[PDB]
């Protein structure tokens, strides 16, 4: 009922998820043992 | 000298005159298209919001409480017995209500008469061009008390009873709600017109509060607030001459030669506030008449 | 030099005095088999490793404050400071305050903490891979213990060991001489004249210094053999402590140094001028006095790469790793990058060329050709073992030989076993041994009175044994060496058994089987011998080697032999790749001029069509001298030409032949050739093993000492050390060398990239009077983000596939920041990179309501604190917070494009030649790199607090996409670019972009 307000905590929880997601794929990748 | 100018190749400052040439003609046509495709892909970005309609509104909500004059450092002081200390303040005001001047709301084909007292919201329908130019709710000047500009050219500031006018930021699409009496118990005595943004100033500390006198409460019908018959805003496109509702206040009988903060503040549902924003529904302004 | 001959003449006692028993008793060492290792292990113990007590270290934990506060590391503390003194201040004065410059001052602190820790890792791991390569192949010493000669580390030689050194051998500490066989040392290092002094066991004078029974440690041994007993090891030896007091080295201007510095200076001064100049701008256009030194600190901390030492660091280690593990170790790291210059490389073709593993091939005697070694089927050769003048072959083959085989090792076959001599005499042995019989039992019959050694006066083998035949001559004498030598001392030819005086023709047909042998790439020897008559020698005649008591001429030809030397694998393919690489290959060989010719055209050095001077000669059939010298490209240049050879004929030969071949070049003649190829401007790497080659080695750009064969002179005198002695390894070690150059470009071209989107948004906030689109805070993020991981991920960039297809770099045309870099960096990538934060700053901002028209001017109010009524462009009305809370997610969008444009940057920046399709994204570092800025992004604009504490806020997610364009356009123009430089060498594009 209140359309001045955008969901930021979705947007911020998405964009987190992201950067967990980044983070552990650049780990994997720079501690890779299989990568080379 | 010779990194400067040398002849035998014409080199200046290190290259020939073909090579200048060349590398000039080649950032003029790159930054050409450059700039090209920078203003394309502006004009592709115009081209997704609206004329009358802003994609983002969460930013300006809830709305701010403004003042007028707007003071620096927002303290109101100046010398009653000089009628030079307070002449920014006077400049200012007259400045902001001229354009509420009796001979400014002439023409019917944009502003239109409306209720003397505080009535429902005035719908005039939606955001195009379907239905043009768009109405405008009167505001007399004489519905402020004793500042108006229209008897007392100085608006009180001459003997010590200075007036700071009261101002709701304009927001497209906003509907101000009052709230309701079942949960009044929390602000202070008030006038309770259903369709009245209700304000009210007090102090801050327990001195201010003691030394700042007697409020004035001056509005439309009386009301200490805003009437909610001028909202909603439709914008600048559709409503170009649209005056917004004002309100003062009357600090009479102040603490003369002592400065003191006070803080007016908007109720409503729509009406939020902020520890970091100290505009964002309420002001506050520190008067001293330092006579 | 006031720290030589009379302060350390008096800094000597020592033991040369005592006799073997007195020594003996001393020392206590078996001098007939030196001492148990369990003694020497003891000893090691005892006394310390011998070796010298080097400078101290810094400590592990004092490069962490040197970095975290070093230079710019300073500057950010400053800042820190600076917000913390005003954060007292705020606290001081009015009541209910706010944290803004708390904040401020933790953002600047930690910003000074990771880039200090960063800068510490990268130098921790350039001290962990310098300290991997002094001990990669450390000094060998050989010591004899438990009767067993074995060679150890040198620090693990103790007092009272006996070593044994020879030839070319590093005296591994102070010795007593107890035997030695003409042996000679190299006192330069320590007396100062560098004559050969001789080393005989004999006490000779009472100075230490003296004497002739000392070995001294740091000198080096010339010629000969010697065993010693150590008297002194480690700082208690004579040079020991005078060389490590007075060696310390230079601060030789690298021009990896010469160019990065220069560099560093110019930038840090262009950022410093940027910050004052934007610090007085801030000042004029009001901005509060604290926020206008942290915007100018900010500026200078973003504007300089503070990265580039570390970049150089890394890669030049990196390559120095890759070099070691490609058999190429370097000793210094100017090598480094002087491999990468390689223009002309001097090779040996016995040793570097080929495997020097010989095998005899083919004989000539009886003026037939005769093949032989039967494939081990107890057939032995292709010809009748009992004909006459093969026995007299064979016997002179055996006899002048002096190659033994070693001990238990006549049980096994004879192409397996291992042996004691030169690979000539070696090949001699296994083949007679493998097809006549014992040679043990042929030299024990006909006993040795007297014989000359392979000397480099005499050029030839000799030695005179004793006859024990009934039609024998009481002496018989046999000498071998190089064929046409050979030939010309002798008189009279054996034929099927009786000797007939050397005529014409047999000349004629030895000079053709010559030919014939050398044009196949084998090494031939000439043997004669003869009968000395008894009336002239009696029986107990005694022969002076010193006086030439026997006759040397008038001798009787035997036969020729030669032996097969394959070349190595790969050394085709690395002359291929010189070739097409600009770089001049040149052999030089002191083998004859046939077999270099054919050894050479057989790898590539003389590749088909090219003919030399002899071959256009003998084509059509007309004299040498007649043929015009310019008629042929390559050519064969004798020894004997090039010792009554002038500075201006030998300039004549290398300038106008691309394809050299030195043969019969004596070791010595090797520094004239390194000094004629360097006056041509040219970066010489040239191959030595002898101590003959030390000068050599010093004098060219690059010597590379061979690590098996190689003694520990030429190894001490060698730039580089080739591991596995084969001539690819200097090719590979020179592509190594060309992709430094590269992967620093390329990451100083990224680095640059970003100062003009980091100083354009104030700019036009100065001009254009807008929203201030990026703030200090977003700009440190910038740095520190982008600037940081993915440009040091580029050092770790493959090679290219054009690197050793393109030509060599000179030092005065080819520097490593010119016009064109900051041509593309700042006026191409850089611009597009500031448009595409532009572009998604306009955008969030007429998204919210701000128009960008209406962003004109409106600074002005839009920066003003008590101004609550900025109209919009639709007409509505904001506070101050409200609208700051826009600008700052502005900035944090901005910083947020800047990654997304620094994506495709960091992607072009992997080549500069080729396209990204043909080099792939091999490199993971670089993907780690982008995965992590993307990462940190997303964390400091979606993790709560960071708007109250960085002022960075939120962004919806079609705020990200707004840069996705500008990126892959910067991807696009970068790929038609090098598509056009790929398709139009030398023209305009690259002649103007190509940095
Ligand atoms: C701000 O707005 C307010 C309204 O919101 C104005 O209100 C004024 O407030 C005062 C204080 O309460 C009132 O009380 C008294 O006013 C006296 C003067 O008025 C007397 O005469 C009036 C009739 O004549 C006046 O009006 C006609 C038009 O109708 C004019 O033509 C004529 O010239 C006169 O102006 C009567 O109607 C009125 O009831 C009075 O009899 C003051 O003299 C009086 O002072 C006494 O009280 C003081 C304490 O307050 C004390 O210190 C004195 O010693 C003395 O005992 C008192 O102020 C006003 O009636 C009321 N209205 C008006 C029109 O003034 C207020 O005026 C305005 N601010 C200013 C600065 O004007
Ligand atoms: C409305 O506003 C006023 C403030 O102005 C408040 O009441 C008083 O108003 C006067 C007038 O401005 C103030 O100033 C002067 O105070 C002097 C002090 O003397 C008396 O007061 C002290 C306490 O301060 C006593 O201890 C002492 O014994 C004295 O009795 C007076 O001498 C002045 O008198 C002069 O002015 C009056 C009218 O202005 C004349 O008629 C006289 O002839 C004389 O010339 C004067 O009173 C005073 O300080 C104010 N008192 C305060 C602030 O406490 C009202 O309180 C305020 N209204 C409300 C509802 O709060
Ligand atoms: C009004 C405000 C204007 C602000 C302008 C701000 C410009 C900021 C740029 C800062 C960075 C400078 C970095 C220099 C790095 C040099 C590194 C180095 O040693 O390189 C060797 C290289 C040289 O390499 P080389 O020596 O190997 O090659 C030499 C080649 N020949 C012989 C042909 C010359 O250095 C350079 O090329 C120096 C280039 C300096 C360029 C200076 C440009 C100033 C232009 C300003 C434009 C202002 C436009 C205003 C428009 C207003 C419109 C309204
Ligand atoms: C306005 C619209 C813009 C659209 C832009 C994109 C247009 C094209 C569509 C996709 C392109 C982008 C993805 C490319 C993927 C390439 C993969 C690849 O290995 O290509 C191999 C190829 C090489 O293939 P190859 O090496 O196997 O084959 C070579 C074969 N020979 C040897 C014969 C020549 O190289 C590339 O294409 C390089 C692409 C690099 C793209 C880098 C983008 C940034 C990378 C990471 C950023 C952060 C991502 C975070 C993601 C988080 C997800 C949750
Ligand atoms: C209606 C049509 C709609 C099309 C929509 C878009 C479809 C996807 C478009 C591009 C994605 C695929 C790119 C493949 C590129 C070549 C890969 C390759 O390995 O070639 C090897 C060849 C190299 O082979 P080689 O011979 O050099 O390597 C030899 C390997 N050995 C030694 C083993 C034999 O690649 C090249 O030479 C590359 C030239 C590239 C020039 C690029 C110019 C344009 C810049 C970017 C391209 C577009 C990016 C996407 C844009 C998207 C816009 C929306
Ligand atoms: C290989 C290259 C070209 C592709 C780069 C990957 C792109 C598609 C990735 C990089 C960062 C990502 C963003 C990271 C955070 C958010 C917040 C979330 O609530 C919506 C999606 C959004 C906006 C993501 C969309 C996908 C995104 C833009
Ligand atoms: C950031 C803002 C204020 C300045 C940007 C101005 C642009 C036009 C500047 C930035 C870097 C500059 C280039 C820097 C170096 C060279 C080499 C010189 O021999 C020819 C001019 C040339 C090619 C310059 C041309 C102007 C240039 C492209
Ligand atoms: C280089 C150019 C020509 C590529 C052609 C495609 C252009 C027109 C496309 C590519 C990416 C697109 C942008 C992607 C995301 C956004 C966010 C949205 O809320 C406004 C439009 C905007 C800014 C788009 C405008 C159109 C755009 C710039
Ligand atoms: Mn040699
Ligand atoms: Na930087
Ligand atoms: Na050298
Ligand atoms: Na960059
Ligand atoms: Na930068």
């Amino acid at each position: 009922v209140d359309p001045f307000y955008y969901d930021y905590e979705t947007v911020r929880n998405g964009g987190l998820i992201f950067a967990a997601l980044a983070f552990i794929v650049g780990l994997i990748i720079i501690l890779s043992k299989r990568l080379r | 000298k010779k990194f400067i100018w040398n002849s035998e190749k014409k080199e200046f400052l290190g290259r020939t005159g073909g090579s200048w040439f060349k590398i000039l003609l080649f950032y003029v046509i790159f930054y050409g298209c450059l700039a090209g495709i920078f203003i394309g892909t502006i004009q592709v970005m115009l081209l997704t919001i609206s004329e009358f309609k802003p994609t983002y509104q969460d930013r300006v909500a809830p709305p701010g409480l403004t003042q007028i004059p707007q003071s620096q450092k927002t303290e109101i002081s100046f010398r009653p017995n000089d009628p030079q200390s307070y002449e920014s303040y006077v400049v200012s005001i007259v400045r902001f209500l001229e354009k509420y001047k009796d001979l400014a709301q002439k023409d019917d084909m944009i502003f239109e008469d409306c209720g003397n007292v505080p009535s429902e919201l005035k719908e005039r329908g939606e955001y195009n061009n379907e239905r043009g130019e768009r109405k405008v709710c009167r505001f007399r000047l004489e519905w402020l008390g004793n500042c108006s500009g229209l008897n007392d050219e100085t608006y009180g500031y001459k003997d010590g009873k200075p007036c700071v006018i009261i101002k709701l930021n304009r927001v497209l699409g906003f509907k101000p709600k009052p709230p309701k009496n079942e949960s009044l118990e929390t602000y202070p005595v008030m006038k309770y017109n259903p369709y009245v943004l209700p304000v009210h100033c007090t102090g801050k500390r327990d001195e201010d509060k003691e030394k700042v006198g007697t409020m004035e409460y001056f509005g439309l019908g009386g009301y200490p607030g805003f009437p909610l018959q001028y909202y909603p805003y439709y914008g600048k496109l559709l409503q170009p001459k649209y005056l917004q509702p004002l309100m003062a206040v009357q600090f009479t009988n102040l603490t003369m030669d002592t400065e003191i903060r006070i803080e007016c503040k908007a109720y409503g549902e729509n009406i939020g506030y902020s520890e970091k924003d100290r505009f964002q529904g309420r002001f506050d302004v520190k008067i001293e008449v330092k006579s | 030099e006031r720290d030589m001959d009379e302060l350390k003449k008096e800094v000597s006692m020592d033991d040369h005095k005592l006799s073997l028993d007195e020594l003996h008793r001393k020392y206590g060492t078996d001098l007939s088999r030196g001492l148990t290792p369990a003694r020497a292990a003891e000893i090691l113990a005892r006394d310390g490793p011998n070796a010298l007590t080097p400078p101290p270290t810094t400590p592990e934990w004092v490069k962490f404050c040197r970095q975290l506060f070093g230079g710019f590391s300073m500057l950010l503390w400053i800042g820190a400071i600076l917000c913390f003194l005003a954060y007292g201040i705020q606290a001081a004065t009015e009541e209910e305050p706010q944290n803004d410059n708390l904040y401020l001052g933790v953002v600047l602190s930690a910003v000074v903490i990771i880039t200090g820790c960063f800068s510490y890792y990268q130098e921790a791991k350039s001290s962990k891979i310098m300290e991997s390569f002094k001990n990669m192949v450390p000094q060998q010493a050989l010591v004899i213990r438990n009767g067993e000669k074995m060679s150890i580390n040198a620090e693990e030689v103790v007092v009272g060991d006996l070593v044994e050194v020879k030839g070319g051998d590093r005296i591994p500490a102070d010795l007593r001489i107890i035997s030695a066989n003409g042996c000679k040392v190299d006192n330069s290092s320590l007396t100062g004249e560098s004559e050969p002094q001789t080393r005989s066991p004999d006490f000779t004078n009472e100075n230490p210094l003296e004497t002739r029974n000392i070995a001294f440690f740091s000198t080096n041994c010339v010629e000969g053999t010697a065993r010693g007993i150590v008297v002194y090891t480690g700082d208690r030896t004579v040079m020991g402590r005078i060389a490590t007091l007075a060696s310390g080295l230079e601060g030789g201007q690298t021009p990896i140094a010469a160019e990065i510095e220069h560099f560093i200076h110019i930038i840090t001064g262009v950022a410093v001028f940027l910050g004052v100049s934007f610090f007085i701008l801030s000042l004029i256009l009001e901005y509060t006095w604290l926020e206008a030194v942290i915007f100018l600190i900010g500026i200078i901390v973003a504007n300089v790469p503070e990265g580039l030492l570390a970049t150089v660091t890394v890669c030049l280690t990196l390559t120095a790793k890759r070099m070691a593990r490609k058999n190429c170790l370097v000793k210094n790291l100017e090598a480094v990058e002087t491999l990468g210059s390689t223009s002309t490389i001097c090779s040996d073709k016995t040793g570097t060329l080929t495997q020097n593993r010989m095998t005899v091939a083919h004989m000539w005697f009886d003026n037939q050709i005769h093949e032989a070694d039967t494939t081990e089927n107890q057939s032995g050769v292709s010809f009748d073992k009992t004909s006459a003048t093969w026995l007299a072959l064979s016997r002179i083959a055996g006899l002048c030989n002096r190659a033994v085989f070693q001990a238990n090792q006549e049980n096994l076959p004879i192409l397996k076993r291992a042996v004691a001599g030169d690979a000539s005499e070696s090949a001699l042995l296994k083949c007679i041994e493998l097809c006549c019989g014992s040679v043990k039992e042929m030299r024990e019959r006909y006993t040795k009175i007297v014989e000359i050694p392979f000397n480099s006066t005499n050029k030839y083998q000799l030695s005179i044994h004793k006859n024990p035949n009934t039609a024998e001559p009481r002496h018989l004498l046999v000498m071998k060496g190089a064929p046409e030598r050979i030939l010309d001392r002798c008189s009279s030819i054996l034929i099927h058994g009786k000797e007939q005086p050397l005529d014409e023709e047999l000349k004629d047909a030895f000079q053709n089987a010559y030919l014939e042998l050398g044009g196949l790439g084998e090494r031939v020897l000439g043997f004669c011998h003869l009968f000395l008559p008894d009336e002239q020698f009696p029986e107990g005649f005694q022969f002076d080697t010193d006086d030439v008591n026997f006759p040397l001429d008038n001798l009787c030809f035997v036969g020729l032999i030669s032996m097969i030397d394959p070349p190595r694998a790969a050394v085709p393919d690395a002359v291929g790749k010189c070739r097409s690489a600009g770089i001049k290959v040149i052999m030089v060989t002191g083998d004859h001029p046939i077999t270099a010719k054919a050894i050479a055209k057989g790898v590539g050095i003389i590749s088909e069509g090219n003919e030399t001077v002899e071959d256009i000669a003998a084509r059509l059939n007309i004299p040498v001298s007649q043929v015009n010298p310019r008629d042929a490209k390559a050519c064969v240049v004798h020894g004997s030409d090039l010792k009554d050879m002038t500075s201006e004929q030998l300039d004549d030969i290398l300038k106008y032949h691309t394809e050299i071949v030195f043969a019969r070049t004596s070791p010595q003649q090797k520094l004239i050739i390194v000094e004629g190829c360097q006056r041509q401007g040219a970066i010489v790497a040239v191959t030595g093993d002898g101590v003959n080659d030390s000068p050599a080695l010093k004098k060219a750009d690059i010597g590379v000492a061979m690590g098996i064969a190689g003694s520990d002179v030429s190894k001490q005198a060698a730039d580089m050390i080739l591991l596995d002695d084969n001539f690819a390894s200097i090719v590979t070690g020179v592509e190594e060398g060309r992709l430094i150059f590269d992967n620093l470009k390329k990451s100083i071209a990224y680095t640059l990239t970003s100062n003009i989107p980091e100083i354009t948004p104030f700019l036009i906030f100065i001009i254009a009077n807008i929203p201030l689109p990026l703030g200090t805070v977003t700009i440190l993020c910038i740095d520190l983000g982008t600037d940081m991981v993915p440009a040091i991920s580029l050092a770790y960039e493959q090679a290219e596939s054009d690197i050793m297809k393109r030509q060599p770099r000179n030092p005065k045309t080819d520097k490593l920041v010119n016009e064109r870099l900051i041509s593309m960096a700042y006026g191409q990538i850089g611009m597009i990179q500031a448009l595409g934060g532009f572009f998604t700053y306009f955008v969030i901002l007429a998204e919210n309501g701000f128009l960008p028209i209406h962003l004109l001017g409106l600074r002005v109010n839009w920066d003003d604190r008590w101004i609550n009524d900025v109209e919009d462009s639709y007409g509505q009305q904001w506070t101050y917070e409200q609208r700051k809370i826009v600008e700052f997610t502005c900035h944090t969008a901005f910083f947020v494009s800047i990654v997304v444009v620094q994506w495709a940057d960091l992607v072009i920046c992997k080549t500069r030649r080729n396209s990204v399709f043909q080099q792939g994204m091999k490199n993971k570092i670089l993907i780690f790199g982008l995965f992590e800025e993307t990462a940190l992004a997303a964390f400091l604009s979606y993790c709560p607090g960071m708007g109250v504490a960085l002022r960075m806020y939120p962004l919806k997610p079609t705020w990200w996409f707004c840069a996705f364009p500008y990126s892959l356009l910067i991807f696009v123009y970068d790929e038609v670019r090098k598509l056009i430089i790929r398709r139009r060498p030398g023209g305009w594009v690259e002649k103007e972009t190509y940095y």
